[PDB]
């Protein structure tokens, strides 16, 4: 098996748009998310809140759905509760809030794409190990 | 894969509680004992056989005189621990001995382990267990670990049998 | 309690004691060999 | 119903004849609870025969 | 089917099923065999004919697990209950009877059910006498068993 | 009975200690 | 000639069976005052609230124990790493309740025994000895500092001390290899190449000597009558052992001189023994075995089993199950 | 006469719906648009007798209503089981991942 | 004065509830249009009694002294409620919220543990009609809730437990099931409790008061395994009332 | 506690059977001397 | 009447009716005593007392 | 048969002690 452009499809909008990320932004957005995200979403789940994982499947049952790069992109700049209702920018890392989140400064719009790229694709590689916590390890 | 062999034993064998093993324990760890306290005992009791601060450059292979004094050995050990070896024959034999038998014993039990002839259980704590819900041990404690490791691994470690433990049915306390 | 607490103070002092002069008393001196 | 001398009891009647009546678990043998006997309790009388 | 065939398919006469110092005859822990109850056909509440996944001798213990024809799970007894999806009461879990002491009988409230489930993971289904000899529960080894073990 | 047991071996043991320091066969020099 | 002049010289007397000692002084006391707790314990206490969830451990013979699951339990966790002695209790009772006996036993025996370790040089200067045999019981001795006081105090309480009882030590061992993965840890590993080695050179000398005793004796009689307590003779042929080992191996794998076999057979277990024992008191600090979990991953990213992995499930096993009514969050930090 | 009661109540409704008298709150991300906000509002004004009775809650926005009334399909009501919501287990069951 | 953490810490005193001056005997008089809470309820148990049973015919047992193991762990605190007037001015407390239960394990003469969740949970209590001021001869009776000492998640030693376990005895397979039933099937108890309390201090200044409560409940019953024992506490209380 | 009853008798004669044979060749050992 | 002083007037507790080696306490033969049923009248048809 | 179960460890030890005893005392005296 190996990491082909069908895997590397993924949504950019709900119109059903898509988009082809390269290998290179993949294993960027891996780095990155690792750099920025995986304190608390090591393996896809979320520690400080496990009702909420980053699995596709959840994703898409949020407000505004987060299932596509937009979605993650927005979300990223200015994070809400999982209906949308409000806004946690001031207890969840964002660019909104880089000033009290100092590692979400330097990340420039390519990264966020590339974040939210490794997000989407990671489940197609993964399955159920993503987001599943440790009775998948 | 040693490592994991190890577990594997713990969890549907219960090994830890199989007296052959526990004599090949004290075989073991009392071999390293008795490996450390001769030395040492060698060490700290030899004779002035040379002027250098190092003793090794003191000792000739074709000396007859022993180089260091049982004698002094015995008094300290006697006094210390209250009995000492003085035969040094019957020392070193008994050095022979214990690891020797300690992993004869151990291999005993694993014999049986090959038939799944276990010390799983105590029976008398089961009954009592069972009916009473308040009664709790360092055993019952431990076989609950067992249920985890088997329930946990059983899957991965022995991919023929295509086990599916659907989440629900893993066994899990609070939280974890 | 409080009983039981003073007489362990105490016990435990006596033996601190005793160690610590023990020792102070001309340890060195009391070997076999060379005595100062 | 159930007193020492329907049980088998032996040296706890000898214990009790002398004024030794309680145990350090807070019963005594007259049916008092919270009874706080001090040193001289059952156990206490058999630990000192045992030193 | 012979009852003498039915039950040399239980797990209890299996002798890699024992411990070392589980002493005496089998009966002593299982008990005294008296009857085949028959032979237990599970379902759940579309008919499909369900499996009980068999103990393996390595097991001191086995969860309850039921398949379809091609292994894919539909029914256990979960541990965790709040996130259960399989459970009896659930999928209607249903066990009949054929042959056996209980032959043509139907059970159906989960309890009864899960019950049967429980002694299905050991193979076919036995009645036993365990008060004669005050059996205690927990499988020993056969004659197979010791003699293996002394002459190796 | 079997706590009697228990206590039992153990006490044999600790006697058995005792037996082995004070009553030991003494070493003799050659 | 005075009163204390005569006591200085009764306690390093070394015409005393056992040797006394200023060490001895308050040795004697300390493991007196242990021991007859841990067996009044042992055979007696109530059950013990070992994780101060009201959840009491029975650990006594006399409420239900074997001498394999009997076990002095440790104090209660919601005691911590708090001082608890009897006079800080309410009643005996309580003290009983959480876990008091423990503290007492443990914190008598850990001093009793750096005395037993100070004895042991004392003695040897009395009679004019090389001093390091203190030094080879050191390795020990820092193991049971490691799981008695070392280890709790890293992990924020005597509750994760090691019980002191067969079955406990075993339940302190699994749920430390959840926690730690101590086999995947270099310093346990070479505790373990200690005590094989140890086993293996204790064999190896010992059969070597044996092998090499000096006809003494007829057939009739134990070898071992020939040689006498004292006899300024050695009693086997060094050389004749060395032109054996040197043979079974090479001739410079083997020791011909007697005083370099010896240290080495010192040495092995020792160091062996103080890395495992240090292994015990840095994963007191969380600094746990090697993580190889889905270290290997293939092409497009599958994760690739090794049997790392399937450590990692028995370790997970493990960890779900360990003291299971005592975690409300999700993380197991302590 | 000795049943388990959470056993005996996967056998109802609530063992393949959201029953607004005893799930616990998690189950509500099930569902776009209902956790937390209005999740919290349906555990804290339990219990109902119907399902129709969520959409009395005073303060519910018309948005909010056209949300419940999107999901009443999903949703159930049984009776209370002590069990399932003391110890503010329809907060916090225990579950995690 | 007020103390701060620093000052209490280690000593005890954050297990014992606020008291009055004795100088403190006024009234604090009610208006049946205003509305009340009870911004404070903190109630400090003192003594801890277990009903003995009697076993021969009908001799009905004592209620007999106990020593509490689990030290000073004791205290409901921080609970707060509506006080209302009722029709015919009598006061109803309506319990809101707080830290309203501790378990407790106190051992009975002979060695037996009691475990018992001391609790006012969903406690409403009332007065007397017409009070119109509260008083040093005030008594408020009510009564409370008491559910299951362990809750849903608890496995006993095991792994068996209601809402999580085994649902059987693995380590005896072939065993008989039925003389293990009550042992194998948890179930959750919910039983009712009374107290009384009685106000002996009032500060008609402030609005607190104090005095002395009673109440009564079941101890555990380990999931239904064993029966419970009836239990007594005594202690003070203090409480402190604020208009809404 | 239910435990096997057998075990008494079983422990007693492993104690004591072999101990009574050591002892028997100590004492004739000593009367030799 | 106290059921201590009935239980007295009882020839289970009569030290004379034992055997030698009718072994352990009373308790292992008639049982441990749980309650007096009663002091038993007995009359015959024409309602006189007997004994 | 419904026997007491200390019969066997009695009847045992009333053989085995002081059996034991006496041959103890006749080995001793054999060897001087
Ligand atoms: C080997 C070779 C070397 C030779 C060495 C020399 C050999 C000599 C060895 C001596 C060994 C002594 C053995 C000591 C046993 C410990 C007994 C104990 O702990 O016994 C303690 C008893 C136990 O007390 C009772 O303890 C009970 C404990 O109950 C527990 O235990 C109960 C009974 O088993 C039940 O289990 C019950 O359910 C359970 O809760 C209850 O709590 C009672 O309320 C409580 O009274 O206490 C008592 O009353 C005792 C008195 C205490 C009074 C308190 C005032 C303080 C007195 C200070 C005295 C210090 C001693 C002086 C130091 C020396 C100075 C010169
Ligand atoms: C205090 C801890 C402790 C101690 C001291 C021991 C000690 C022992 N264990 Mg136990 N164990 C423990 C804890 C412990 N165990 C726990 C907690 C568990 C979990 C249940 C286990 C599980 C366990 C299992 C599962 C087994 C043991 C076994 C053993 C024995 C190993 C004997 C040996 O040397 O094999 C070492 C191997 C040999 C001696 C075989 C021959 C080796 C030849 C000579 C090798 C030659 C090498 C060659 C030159 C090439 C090397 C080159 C290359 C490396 C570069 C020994 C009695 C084994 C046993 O009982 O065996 C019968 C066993 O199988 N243990
Ligand atoms: C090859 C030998 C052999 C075999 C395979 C069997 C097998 C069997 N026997 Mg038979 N039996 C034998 C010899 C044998 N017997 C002999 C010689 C006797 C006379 C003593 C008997 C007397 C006998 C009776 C009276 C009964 C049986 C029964 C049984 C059954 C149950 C066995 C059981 O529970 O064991 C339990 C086995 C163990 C607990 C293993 C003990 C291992 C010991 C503890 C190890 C010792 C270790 C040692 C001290 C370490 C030293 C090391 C170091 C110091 C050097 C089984 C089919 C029973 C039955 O069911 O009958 C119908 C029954 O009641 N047997
Ligand atoms: C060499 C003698 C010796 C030593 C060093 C200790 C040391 C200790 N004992 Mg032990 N003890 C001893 C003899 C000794 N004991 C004897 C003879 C008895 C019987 C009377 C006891 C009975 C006893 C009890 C009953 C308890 C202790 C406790 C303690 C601990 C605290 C003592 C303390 O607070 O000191 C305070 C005094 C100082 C620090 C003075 C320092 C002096 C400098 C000049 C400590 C581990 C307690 C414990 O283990 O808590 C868990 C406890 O409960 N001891
Ligand atoms: C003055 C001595 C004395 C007395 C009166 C008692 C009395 C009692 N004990 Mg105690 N006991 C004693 C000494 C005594 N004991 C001693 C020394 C021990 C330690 C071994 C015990 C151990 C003990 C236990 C463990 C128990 C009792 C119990 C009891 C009760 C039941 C007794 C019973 O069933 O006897 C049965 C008596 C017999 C069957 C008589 C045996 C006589 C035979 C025939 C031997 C003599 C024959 C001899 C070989 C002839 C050789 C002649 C030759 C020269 C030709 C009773 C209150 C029991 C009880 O209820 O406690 C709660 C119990 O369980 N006792
Ligand atoms: C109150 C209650 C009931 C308490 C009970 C509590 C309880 C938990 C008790 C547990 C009991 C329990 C069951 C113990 C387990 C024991 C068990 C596993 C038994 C193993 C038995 C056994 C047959 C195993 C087979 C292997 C075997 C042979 C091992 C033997 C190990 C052993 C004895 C090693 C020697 C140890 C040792 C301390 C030696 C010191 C020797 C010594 C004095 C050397 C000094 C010395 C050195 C020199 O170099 C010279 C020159 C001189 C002169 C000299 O002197
Ligand atoms: C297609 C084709 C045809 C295929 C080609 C294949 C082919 C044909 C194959 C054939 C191969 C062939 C022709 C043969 C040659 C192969 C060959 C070289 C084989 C190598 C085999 C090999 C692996 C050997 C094992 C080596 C071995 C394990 C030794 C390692 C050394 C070792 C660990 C030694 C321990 C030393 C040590 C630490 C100390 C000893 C312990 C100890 C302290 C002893 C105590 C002690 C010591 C004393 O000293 C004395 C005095 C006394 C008192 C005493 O107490
Ligand atoms: C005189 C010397 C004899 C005294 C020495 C001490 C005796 C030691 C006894 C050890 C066995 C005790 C085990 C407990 C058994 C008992 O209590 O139950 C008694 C058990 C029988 O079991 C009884 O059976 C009854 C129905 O018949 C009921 O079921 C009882 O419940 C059940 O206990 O006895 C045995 O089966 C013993 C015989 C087994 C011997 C064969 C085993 C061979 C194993 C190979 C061993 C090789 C290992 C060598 C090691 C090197
Ligand atoms: C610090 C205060 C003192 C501490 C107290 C120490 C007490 C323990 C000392 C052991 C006495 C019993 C040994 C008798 C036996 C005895 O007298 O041995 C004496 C023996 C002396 O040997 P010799 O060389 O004189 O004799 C050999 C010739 O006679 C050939 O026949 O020494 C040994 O063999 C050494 C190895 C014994 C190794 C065993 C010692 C450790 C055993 C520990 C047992 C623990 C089990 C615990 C169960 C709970
Ligand atoms: C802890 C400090 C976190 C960090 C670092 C990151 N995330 Fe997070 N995330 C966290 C919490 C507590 C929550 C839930 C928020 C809530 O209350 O709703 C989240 C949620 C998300 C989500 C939504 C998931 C869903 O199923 O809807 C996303 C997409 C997400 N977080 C992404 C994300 C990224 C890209 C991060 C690195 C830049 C990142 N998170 C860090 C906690 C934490
Ligand atoms: C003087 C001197 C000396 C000597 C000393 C000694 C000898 C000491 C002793 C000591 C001792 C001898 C000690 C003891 C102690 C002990 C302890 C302290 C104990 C404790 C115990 C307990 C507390 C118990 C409890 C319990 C339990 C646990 C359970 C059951 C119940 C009861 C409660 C009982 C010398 C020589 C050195 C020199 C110098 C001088
Ligand atoms: O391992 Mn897991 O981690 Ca050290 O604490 Mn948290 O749990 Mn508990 O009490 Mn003993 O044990
Ligand atoms: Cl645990
Ligand atoms: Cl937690
Ligand atoms: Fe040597």
């Amino acid at each position: 098996a190996e990491l082909t452009p069908e895997v590397l499809t993924v949504p950019l909008n709900s119109e059903g748009k898509t988009i082809t990320l390269t290998e290179k932004q993949y294993l960027e957005g891996k780095r990155l998310f690792q750099y920025a995200c995986a304190s608390c979403h090591v393996g896809g789940i979320t520690k400080t809140n496990p009702s909420l994982d980053l699995r596709t499947e959840t994703l898409a049952l949020a407000t505004p759905p987060r299932d596509n790069i937009e979605g993650l992109v927005d979300y990223m700049k200015n994070p809400t509760t999982y209906d949308g209702e409000q806004e946690i920018a001031e207890v969840h890392p964002s660019l909104r809030s880089a000033d009290i989140f100092p590692k979400m400064r330097n990340l420039t719009e390519k990264d966020l794409v590339a974040i939210a790229g490794h997000i989407l694709v990671e489940p197609k590689i993964l399955g159920d190990k993503w987001g599943g916590g440790k009775v998948y390890y | 894969a040693i490592f994991r062999f190890l577990l594997f034993f713990q969890g549907f064998h219960n090994w830890t509680l199989n007296p052959f093993h526990m004599m090949g324990v004290a075989g073991v760890l009392g071999g390293a004992l008795l490996c450390a306290i001769h030395g040492a005992t060698v060490e700290n009791t030899l004779f002035q056989d040379g002027e250098g601060a190092s003793t090794f450059r003191a000792f000739n292979p074709t000396q007859a005189e022993e180089t260091y004094s049982m004698v002094t050995a015995n008094r300290f050990w006697s006094q210390i621990f209250g009995i000492a070896f003085s035969n040094k024959r019957w020392l070193h034999f008994f050095m022979l001995f214990v690891p020797v038998t300690g992993l004869w014993m151990s291999a005993i039990g694993v014999v049986g382990l090959a038939l799944n002839l276990r010390s799983y259980d105590f029976i008398s704590q089961e009954i009592r267990a069972a009916e009473d819900p308040e009664f709790e041990t360092f055993y019952t404690k431990n076989l609950l670990l067992n249920e985890g490791i088997r329930a946990w691994m059983a899957p991965q470690d022995q991919p023929h049998e295509n086990f599916v433990f659907p989440e629900e049915v893993l066994p899990r306390g609070n939280a974890l | 309690m409080e009983t039981l607490k003073i007489t362990v103070y105490i016990v435990v002092t006596f033996f601190v004691l005793l160690f610590v002069f023990g020792f102070l008393s001309g340890d060195p001196a009391r070997n076999p060999k060379r005595k100062d | 119903l159930n007193p020492m001398w329907r049980q088998g009891m032996f040296v706890l009647p000898f214990m009790a004849r002398l004024g030794v009546t309680g145990s350090w678990s807070g019963w005594s043998i007259t049916g008092e609870t919270g009874i706080d006997p001090g040193f001289w309790s059952f156990e206490g009388v058999a630990l000192a025969h045992i030193v | 089917i012979p009852e003498k065939l039915a039950f040399y398919d239980y797990i209890g006469n299996n002798p890699a099923k024992g411990g070392l110092f589980r002493t005496g005859p089998m009966n002593k822990g299982d008990g005294i065999a008296q009857a085949w109850k028959g032979h237990a056909v599970f379902r759940n509440k579309e008919g499909e004919e369900l499996f009980v996944r068999r103990m393996p001798a390595f097991f001191e213990s086995f969860p309850v697990i039921l398949t379809d024809k091609n292994g894919v799970v539909k029914a256990d007894i979960p541990f965790r209950r709040a996130e259960s999806k399989y459970s009896f009461e659930q999928q209607g879990v249903t066990v009949s009877f054929y042959g056996g002491e209980l032959n043509g009988q139907t059970f159906t409230d989960p309890p009864t059910v899960k019950s049967y489930a429980r002694k299905a993971i050991f193979g076919e289904i036995f009645e036993f006498d365990t008060e004669t000899l005050n059996s205690d529960g927990i499988f020993r080894t056969s004659p197979r068993g010791w003699f293996t073990f002394a002459h190796a | 009975m079997e706590t009697i047991t228990y206590v039992f071996i153990f006490a044999c043991i600790i006697a058995l200690f005792f037996f082995a320091i004070f009553f030991r066969e003494p070493p003799r020099i050659t | 000639a005075n009163l204390w002049e005569r006591f200085c010289n009764w306690v390093t007397s070394t015409d005393n069976r056992l040797y006394v000692g200023w060490f001895g002084v308050i040795m004697i006391p300390t493991l007196l005052a242990a021991t007859i707790c841990f067996v009044i314990a042992f055979i007696a206490a109530p059950p013990v609230d070992i994780d101060g969830i009201r959840e009491p451990v029975s650990g006594s013979l006399l409420y239900g124990n074997n001498i394999i699951t009997g076990a002095v339990v440790p104090s209660s966790n919601a005691i911590g790493l708090h001082f608890y002695p009897i006079w800080e209790a309410a009643s005996l009772d309580e003290w009983l309740y959480n876990g008091g006996p423990y503290q007492l036993i443990i914190f008598h025996f850990l001093l009793g025994a750096s005395c037993y370790m100070g004895r042991q040089w004392e003695l040897s200067y009395r009679l004019g000895m090389r001093p390091w045999i203190c030094v080879a019981y050191s390795a020990p001795l820092a193991s049971a500092f490691a799981v008695f006081l070392i280890y709790p105090i890293g992990q924020g309480s005597f509750s994760d001390g090691m019980p002191l009882g067969i079955s406990g030590t075993f339940n302190f061992m699994i749920v430390f290899q959840a926690e730690h993965n101590i086999l995947m840890h270099p310093f346990h590993q070479l505790g373990v190449a200690g005590v094989f080695g140890g086993a293996l050179f204790c064999a190896m000398h010992g059969s070597l000597v044996t092998s090499s005793l000096i006809r003494e004796t007829t057939e009739t009689e134990s070898a071992n009558y020939g040689y006498k307590f004292g006899q300024e003779e050695e009693t086997y042929n060094i050389v004749a052992a060395h032109g054996y080992f040197g043979r079974l191996i090479f001739q410079y794998a083997s020791f011909n001189n007697s005083r370099s076999l010896h240290f080495f057979l010192a040495a092995w277990p020792v160091v062996g023994v103080w890395f495992t024992a240090l292994g015990i008191s840095t994963m007191a600090f969380n600094l746990n075995g090697f993580n190889f979990n889905h270290s290997v991953i293939d092409a497009k990213g599958n994760v690739i089993n090794t049997w790392a992995d399937i450590i990692n499930r028995a370790n997970l096993g493990m960890e779900v199950m360990h003291e299971r009514n005592a975690h409300n969050f999700p993380l197991d930090l302590a | 006469e000795l049943v388990n009661v959470v056993d005996e109540k996967l056998g109802t409704a609530y063992g393949e719906k959201i029953d607004l008298n005893n799930t616990n709150i998690a189950a509500f991300i099930q569902y776009r648009g209902l956790y937390p906000t209005l999740a919290k509002l349906i555990v804290k004004n339990a219990p109902y007798e119907s399902v129709e009775d969520v959409l009395n809650i005073p303060g519910l926005t018309e948005r909010q209503k056209q949300i419940l009334r999107e999901n009443l399909e999903h949703f159930t009501v049984t009776e209370v089981e002590t069990a399932l919501v003391e110890g503010g287990d329809r907060y916090n069951n225990g579950l995690y991942k | 004065q007020t103390l701060t953490y620093d000052d209490i810490v280690g000593t005890g005193l954050a297990n014992k509830c606020p008291t009055l001056d004795d100088t403190a005997r006024g009234a604090y008089p009610i208006d049946s249009s205003q509305t009340y809470r009870i911004a404070r309820l903190c109630l400090q148990p003192t003594t801890f009694l277990v009903k003995e049973e009697p076993k021969n015919k009908r001799q009905e047992a004592e209620f007999v002294p106990t020593k509490l193991v689990t030290r000073e762990t004791t205290s409901l605190d921080q609970i707060q409620g509506e006080l209302k007037v009722n029709s015919d001015g009598s006061l109803t407390f309506v319990e809101e919220d707080g830290i309203d239960f501790q378990p407790v394990t106190v051992q009975m003469a002979g060695g037996e543990r009691i475990p018992l969740l001391f609790t006012v949970k969903n406690l409403v209590a009332s007065t007397q009609p017409n009070v119109t001021s509260i008083t040093t001869s005030t008594d408020f009776k009510g009564e409370f809730n008491v559910p299951s000492y362990r809750t849903a998640n608890f496995l006993d030693p095991k792994g068996r437990g209601l809402a999580s376990g085994y649902d059987s005895a693995i380590a005896l397979p072939q065993a008989k099931e039925e003389e293990l039933a009550r042992a194998n099937v948890k179930r959750f108890s919910l039983t009712k409790g009374q107290i009384s309390l009685n106000v002996a201090k009032v500060d008609g200044r402030t609005g607190e008061i104090a005095g002395t409560f009673e109440s009564e409940q079941l101890s555990d019953d380990d999931m239904g395994a064993h029966e419970p024992h009836e239990v007594k506490i005594q202690g003070v209380f203090y409480a402190s009332i604020e208009p809404a | 506690m239910e435990v096997n009853q057998l075990g008494l008798i079983a422990t007693a004669l492993f104690v004591l059977v072999p101990s009574v044979f050591l002892i028997i060749l100590y004492v004739q050992t000593e009367s030799q001397q």
